[PDB]
DNA sequence: TACGGAAAAATAACACGGCGAATAC
DNA sequence: GTATTCGCCGTGAATAAAAAGGGTA
RNA sequence: GCCUUUUUAUU
């Protein structure tokens, strides 16, 4: 098959699909296990439970395949043919369907025009309407008698077949075309342009509207509902047949009209309890008090078959433990178990037996195995000699949680999981459970060794720097031996190589750390040279491979130091020597920690001497601040801040104090002077390498732990003067817990948010596969590196890291189709030039994906982004990983730079202040080689003490504002009038100050008259809750104040990610031009912009506990925000740009990451926004086919404009929507990709009545369904497919 | 084997070394194909990467070695 | 618990879950998407269908590891077969083109 | 939740829209629960179950 | 806060049109006097209730 | 050997966005 | 006609073990 | 031969 239809159920489809009608509710027989005739399990209509065996029992040998009998007409048949077949019940009354009724929009709401609280009136038999008008039961006595021969009523769903049948698709659908092209309503619009998208699309698919109102119900197979030695389908399905054979005895002996509507309503309640649970008038519970399980419960939610039996199924030959260390295997290696190894390797093993012919059958070769005899380990080891072995996570929220290995046969029943891949794994040996799967045939064993080996996933996914990070054993190994002490064993001698310090120390005569001199011969083409190198790092050289330099070996060698050398090591020699020189540090950072012997102890670190002054000084501290505040010196929120003030100041002086007591403590006399060198203690070896212990973990273990939070949110006055060493009291440590139980109760709820995340981020994401080798477009977005703060954390050198631009950039520099390497990377380093245009994700035209090239480098590999890779669910996948990671004034240039103003009309000042008159103002910290490291957006009313366009030295204050305040400020100088500006209407002075009244609180007296200010040119209008200082006949100049104007983590990725709009959402300007103050009398202020050349009529609406942050006087601009407050990213795309929402989510995205710490690249958050970008709202219809007010797709828009464009006819233009990740998961294209997510009863009945047969495309859709994937090498499955269509 | 960076630099695309190195462990394991390598006791997955490892399978070779059995 | 073949479940063509039921180990929707990253579409086309979906095609799976031929043939997955039922169970209509 | 009158709050963007609430909760032993909400609109509504 | 001045008895407590301090709640206490002279429009704005 | 479902249960009562429906101005 | 609040509705990680319960007289 | 709830426990 190529692709699936989804339409509404024809009456003569269902009986299609049925063999047989069943008419008996009971299910089986009480007395024995055999079905009766006619029921929900019977032979004759279903077919036979067993295998090749009648139901009386007489047709058996399996000599027939298609033979009916005549005594119980039961088709004998397989088992798994009972799986297929359906019935079917004929229902006395017609039933709607529960669907299509309580989906939101509603499917029946729309074609009969009524809401949803009339349209179940009518079918829970409340109401009556005519075959249009709802008329209740007390107003039907009336209609019989009035107008009762010239028009009928009925109740129920046939009421509404029956006005179904009456209504036209074509009738209908021409009144509502000619309504939408003359209206000025926008609300009412949008309720009639979902009611013409219903229309149109029956027609294109074919449906009626009849076909939705079941006469005709299936039922289920019953394999698909069996019993059971009393299911919660099977009894709820007792619930419908009791009320399908009670409507049948009720027509042949004439039941009344008040009995036959209650048992009708009975029947359509049966219904709808059985398709559906939640959505009705009391959701059916089972007698055990449980919800009852409906059709809808077993195919929505974690129990549905969309993930549960769809996209979670469970796996055979694959099983699953505990792991393991294994120092002694290879990268590629791990250990799988004698026992375990055999049962999930057991036809692999019957395989073998028949190849040599040692046990040529199957019966005899299963007694060979439960034996358990010699001969079976050595035929064992030669299938698990290369066989490569997938090892599995249970949570998988990265790439790196399923990664390959070579295992080797070993005892106990634990997998021996590598040590160098536990940190990509990002999961610990805590006794973690586990499973493990294998690939059986050989193009799946493939994909193990080339893709999912772990000696080719060393660098990760989200950035470049690799995964395969030395954590805790391997680097403190590493870090013991790359150190310097004076005084030691065989101090200041020579050595012939790399290699006799192997012999310096295993001998014993020589210590592991020794200042001397060791040969060394580095490579690129050999050079040697005599530098100073201790015993420990020589030991390292014959580690390296040849090409690895020495400067990245000379340092202390921590963590963070040996990240980028596995990194240079992958960069300039290659993948082959990588794997070797990766096992060798493990097999030495293994082997020498054991020699080491660095361990914790209450001897290790000490409590210094200066702890027990500093915490006897704060606690005299807090006693004369507790005095003044007896006495009535400060309020309660400046003594607050104040002990924070002085306790952070005490936690950083025992910062201080407790880390020179572990650098530079411990002293051995060098036969001389007593010299200052660094300390060996084992606990500063755990935390200048940064392995497990951070600056601030052992903050909290030798000193005191500091300020701990609240539960709430606020902090603990009096912290915790003790330390661990010593321990803590028994407040201190309930206090303690305030943060480490609340940290852990964020930890174990924000991975129910994060695993939601997870889904949420992939299932948009997974359609976007790369499919282009080089398309032509020059279209991209401009690279801005993070200057807003203070120092840079995430320069360009991270930032463009391969990714090919878009547009060459100048001083020709670089060309544009050229990846920007390692190399290429460096050169706009030194450049030290800012403003790259580089192709974007959002800025590729191409069907269902993007190119190869407007992507960049996969940075897992060496190489460019590989043709046919899932693009979209590798970046999920590196998003949801630090989301379980990450928590759920005065200006001051410290550095130096050259001060720089973008769009600002600066004019001269009274003193010579570089006044400023715009409201979104950016300061440019402009460096001598061109670049920039600071900006800071300060508010408009800032006094900048020195101009635009010279030095600014650094620790000089360049600006000073009030945030509280909000002053106005003029263009030139002149002359002021107070025009309109009278007291006692609209004006009243407290005392020698003068104040503007509110529009809310003022009297009806002066609402109409507004101030204004005009030069005696310019015209400048000030807003209510003003103080005006000033007073006529007074001379001002431009820049004086005429007007006083007084006034987690996890969450904002979820926020920005679903395009919602936050509680403060940022009001932006349309069109930019003169701006009103608006009209009262409305109980909110509404903005009108009317300029020479733009719309005039427009209108907004804000609310009156908001403020407005331009001024009225002043002219207005596309891009300046109206409300203060966190940008909402659905005005940053229609109002600002294409190019401007993908700017603004990423940066956002990026900002809350580099909180915790991690480290990830900008182009992965792009992919999401380009599946967020992807549904479009059309502006206007032309020579398109479909509808203006319809939503469809960008690629099925950008095909269509590509057609028009080779025609005479020119192409329609197209607006953007940005649908989050749960609006555009659900409304596009390929529907089994949308019900897995979530809306199964809303988005299944989205595509019945509209067609929406999907053309094979999609990840989600080819798991669902269960074939190739099209982004691996089944892209070239799907590559020849499309050649042989 | 341990790497697969020297068969990958033969081929370019790594999802097109999955498709050429599967077609050569079909003709390994049904009829019959003795490689042009050493053999040696590893299985044949090993050995349907040893073959590019040094360059004499590729994709666009190896539909004219399918093209040269049917001929026979 | 490691399981190669045994008894599987009656709603769905699928394995069991405990140690006492064999042990068939749960792939999950968290882990499909861990597969496909990679690019594993002949791995994650197995993990899926021969695993467990193919009726039809998980005994000519056992019947092929014996014979010593590592050989798998598309199928009509049986697990989507239980997804086409209940969508057909319903008033809607939905085929295979 | 102890049964009695619980006076409750949710300040800062939960359910606030830019204005404090304060929702009175009567619970009992057994029964219905009886609850005074507040609105954004500032208007004192009841709520049962 | 009003826009007018409460007065009593020919004696001004209230400021019209400004905010009062803590110190006319005190002053108040000790010369309670139960009727006072207020304008036509400030009980327009209150509601009956009876 | 029968009906499967209703009203009482001396029921269990959450939280953060979202879509459509019933009002005030 | 235009918002505006609200009733109801989408979602609330993943994975192993045990227990009852599988209609009521 | 199972299935669904509930509880405990693990990452
Ligand atoms: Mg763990
Ligand atoms: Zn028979
Ligand atoms: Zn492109």
């Amino acid at each position: 098959f190529d692709a699936i239809k989804i339409a509404l159920a024809s009456p003569d489809m269902i009986r299609s699909w049925s063999f047989g009608e069943v008419k008996k509710p009971e299910t089986i027989n009480y007395r024995t296990f055999k079905p009766e005739r006619d029921g929900l399990f019977c032979a004759r209509i279903f077919g036979p439970v067993k295998d090749y065996e009648c139901l009386c029992g007489k047709y058996k040998r399996l000599k027939h395949r298609g033979v009916i009998c005549e005594k119980c007409g039961v088709e004998v048949t397989q088992t798994k043919v009972r799986r297929e077949r359906m019935g079917h019940i004929e229902l006395a009354s017609p039933t709607a369907h529960i669907w299509f009724l309580k989906s939101l929009p509603s499917r029946i709401g729309l074609l009969l025009d009524m809401p949803l609280r009339d349209i179940e009136r009518v079918l829970y038999f409340e109401s009556y309407v005519v075959i249009q008008q709802i008329l209740t039961e007390e107003q039907y006595l009336d209609a019989l008698e009035e107008f009762g021969d010239e028009f009928d009523a009925k109740m129920g769903a046939e009421a509404i077949q029956a006005l179904l049948k009456s209504m036209d698709l074509e009738q209908e659908c021409e009144q509502l075309r000619e309504e939408l092209n003359e209206t000025n309503s926008e609300t009412k619009r949008k309720k009639l342009t979902k009611r013409i998208k219903l229309l149109e699309a029956f027609v294109q698919s074919g449906n009626k509207p009849e076909w939705m109102i079941l006469t005709v119900l299936p039922v289920l197979p019953p394999d698909l509902r069996p019993l059971v030695p009393t299911s919660d389908l099977n009894d709820l399905y007792r619930r419908v047949i009791n009320r399908n054979n009670r409507l049948k005895r009720l027509l042949d002996l004439a039941a009344p009209d008040i009995i036959v509507r209650n048992e009708k309503r009975m029947l359509q309640e049966a219904v709808d309890a059985l398709l559906d649970n939640g959505r009705r008038g009391r959701a059916i519970t089972g007698s055990n008090k449980r919800p009852l399980k409906s059709l809808a419960d077993m195919i929505k939610g974690k129990q549905g078959r969309f993930r549960q039996n769809l996209l979670g199924k469970r796996v055979d030959y694959s099983g699953r433990s505990v792991i393991t260390v294994g120092p002694y295997l290879r990268l590629h290696q791990c250990g799988l178990p004698k026992k375990m190894a055999l049962e999930l390797f057991k036809p692999f093993i019957y395989g073998k037996l028949e190849l040599r012919g040692l046990a040529t059958t199957i019966k005899a070769a299963k007694k060979m195995v439960e034996r358990e005899e010699a001969v079976v380990w050595d035929i064992l080891d030669e299938v698990i000699r290369e066989h490569p072995v997938l090892l599995n996570r249970a949570p998988t929220l990265h790439r790196l949680g399923i990664q390959a290995f070579e295992p080797v046969l070993i005892e106990g029943k634990a997998i021996q999981l590598h040590p160098l891949v536990c940190a990509a794994y990002n999961a610990d040996f805590d006794g973690d459970q586990m499973a493990v799967h294998v690939p059986l045939t050989l193009e799946a064993q493939l994909e193990a060794r080339a893709l999912m080996m772990s000696t080719n996933n060393i660098l990760s996914p989200a950035n470049g720097e690799p995964i395969i990070v030395p954590s805790q054993d391997v680097v403190l190994g590493l870090y013991y031996m790359t150190r310097d002490c004076v005084n030691a064993k065989g101090e200041g001698m020579v050595l012939t190589g790399p290699k006799e310090a192997e012999r310096l120390y295993r001998s014993g005569l020589a210590s592991l750390h020794a200042r001397v001199k060791v040969r060394i011969t580095e490579y690129e083409v050999a050079k040697t040279s005599l530098k100073d190198t201790t015993v420990g790092r020589a030991i390292l050289w014959m580690i390296v491979p040849k090409g690895l330099p020495y400067s990245i070996v000379n340092q202390a060698l921590g963590k963070k130091a040996i990240s980028k050398m596995l990194n240079t090591c992958y960069r300039i020699l290659g993948l082959k020597p990588t794997v070797i020189f990766a096992d060798q540090i493990m097999y030495t950072g293994f082997a020498y920690a054991a020699r080491s012997g660095a361990s914790v102890g209450i001897d290790d670190m000490v409590i210094p001497e200066k702890k027990h002054e500093i915490i006897s000084e704060a606690e005299a501290e807090v006693a004369e601040i507790q005095e003044q505040f007896q006495s009535g010196l400060v309020t309660a929120g400046e003594r607050y801040n104040k002990v924070i003030d002085i306790w952070a100041a005490a936690n950083d002086r025992v910062s201080k104090a407790m880390m020179d007591n572990l650098q530079t403590e411990t002293v051995i006399n060098r036969d001389g002077q007593e010299e200052k060198q660094v300390s060996f203690n084992s606990i500063y070896m755990m935390a200048d390498s940064g392995a497990r212990g951070s600056a601030a973990q052992i903050r909290q273990l030798a000193g005191m732990r500091g300020l701990m939070a609240k539960p709430d949110g606020s902090i603990i006055e009096t912290p915790i003067t003790a330390n661990f060493r010593e321990g803590l009291n028994v407040l201190q440590y309930f206090i303690s817990t305030h943060g480490a139980r609340k940290g852990l109760a964020d930890t174990a709820l924000k991975t129910a948010n994060s695993g939601y995340l997870t889904r949420r981020l992939v299932d948009v994401a997974q359609d976007l596969v790369v499919t282009e080798d080089d398309c032509g477009t020059h279209e991209g977005i401009m690279m801005t590196p993070v200057i807003e703060g203070g120092d840079v954390k995430e320069p360009l050198r991270d930032r463009v890291l391969g990714r090919v631009t878009a547009e060459d950039v100048l001083k020709i520099l670089v060309p544009r189709n050229t990846l920007l390497h390692e190399q290429w990377c460096d050169l706009l380093e030194e450049n030290s030039v800012d403003a790259v245009k580089v192709r974007s994700v959002v800025s590729c035209d191409t069907d269902f994906g993007v190119c190869a090239h407007c992507y960049g480098r996969d940075l897992a590999r060496g190489h460019i982004i590989n043709k046919g890779e899932a693009i979209g669910v590798i970046a999920a996948q590196s998003i949801g990983e630090p989301g379980t990671q990450l928590t759920m004034s005065s200006i001051q240039v410290k550095n130096k730079g050259s001060i720089k103003l973008s769009n600002v009309k600066s004019v001269v000042n009274s003193s010579g202040k570089l006044v400023i008159t715009s409201r979104n103002t950016e300061l440019k910290l402009i460096d001598e080689f061109g670049r920039t490291k600071e900006s800071y957006k300060v508010p408009y009313g800032a006094v900048l003490a020195k101009g635009d366009g010279e030095q600014v030295a650094g620790g000089e204050t360049v600006a000073n504002w009030d945030p509280h305040t909000m002053p106005v400020i003029t263009e030139v100088s002149g002359f002021v009038r107070f025009t309109d500006m009278i007291d006692g209407q609209t004006i009243t002075r407290q005392t020698s100050s003068l104040v503007v009244l509110d529009s809310a609180e003022r009297t009806a007296g002066g609402k109409d008259l507004r101030p204004a200010l005009k030069i005696v040119p310019a015209q400048y209008f000030l807003p209510g809750k003003a103080i005006v200082q000033l007073e006529d006949g007074v001379q001002i100049s431009s820049g004086d104040t005429l007007a006083r104007i007084p006034q987690g983590g996890l969450p904002r990725v979820a926020d920005l990610f679903e395009a919602r709009r936050p509680k403060e959402p940022a009001i932006l300007a349309e069109i930019s031009g003169i701006v009103s103050f608006g009209k009262e009398t409305k109980g909110k202020r509404r903005l009108v912009i009317t300029p020479v050349d733009g719309s005039d009529p427009y209108e907004e609406m804000i609310p009156k506990w908001r403020q407005l942050n331009v001024f009225e006087g002043e002219r207005v601009e596309r891009g300046d925000v109206i409300s203060d407050g966190p940008e909402a990213p659905h005005d940053i795309l229609r109002l600002r740009g294409v190019h401007a929402v993908t700017r603004y989510i990423v940066n956002e995205v990026q900002d809350v990451y580099r909180l915790q710490g991690v480290k990830i690249n900008d182009k992965h958050i792009e992919v999401i926004v380009r599946q967020m970008l992807r549904k479009a709202t059309i502006v206007n219809a032309g020579s398109s086919d479909f509808l203006e007010g319809e939503q469809v797709e960008y690629s099925r828009v950008k095909i269509a404009n590509r057609e028009l464009e080779a025609n005479g006819k020119v192409g329609a233009t197209y607006s953007r929507d940005l649908l989050g990740i749960t609006k555009a998961s659900l409304a596009t294209e390929s529907f089994i990709s949308a019900a897995s997510f979530q809306e199964t009863t809303r988005v299944l009945t989205e595509a019945a009545v509209a067609g929406k047969r999907d053309e094979l495309r999609g990840l989600k859709e080819n798991v669902i369904v269960g074939r190739l994937i099209p982004a691996g090498t089944g892209y070239a499955y799907h590559q020849d497919r499309m050649r042989r269509r | 084997r341990v790497t697969v960076q020297d068969a990958v630099e033969k081929i370019g695309n790594r999802f097109d070394l999955v498709l050429v190195a599967a077609r050569r462990a079909r003709q390994m394991q049904v009829g019959g194909k003795d490689p042009l390598v050493p053999e040696e006791n590893d299985k044949t997955t090993v050995i349907a990467l040893r073959e590019i490892e040094e360059g004499l399978i590729n994709n666009q070779i190896l539909d004219v070695r399918e093209r040269q059995e049917q001929q026979e | 618990h490691a399981r190669s073949t045994g008894s599987y479940s009656l709603v769905t063509q699928q394995p069991l879950g405990g140690k006492a039921q064999f042990g068939g180990q749960r792939f999950g929707e968290m882990e499909v998407w861990a597969l496909e990253a990679y690019g594993a579409a002949y791995t994650l086309q197995e993990m899926l269908t021969v695993k467990s979906d193919d009726v039809n095609g998980r005994t000519k799976m056992y019947k092929n590891i014996v014979d010593g031929n590592h050989q798998m043939e598309p199928g009509m997955p049986e697990s989507f077969n239980v997804l086409l039922k209940e969508i057909r169970s319903l008033g809607i209509n939905i085929e295979l083109e | 939740r102890s049964p009695g009158v619980f006076f409750d709050s949710d300040k800062g963007k939960t359910h606030s829209s830019g204005k404090v609430l304060y929702n009175a909760r009567i619970i009992p032993y057994r029964g219905s629960w009886l609850d005074f909400e507040f609105d954004p609109k500032d208007n004192l509504f009841v709520r049962i179950d | 806060t009003a826009s007018f001045d409460i007065e009593a008895n020919g004696k001004v407590y209230v400021e019209k049109g400004r905010r009062i301090t803590a110190r006319h709640i005190r002053q108040l206490e000790k010369d309670d006097v139960k009727l006072i002279e207020v304008p036509v429009e400030y009980i327009a704005g209150k509601v009956v209730a009876k």
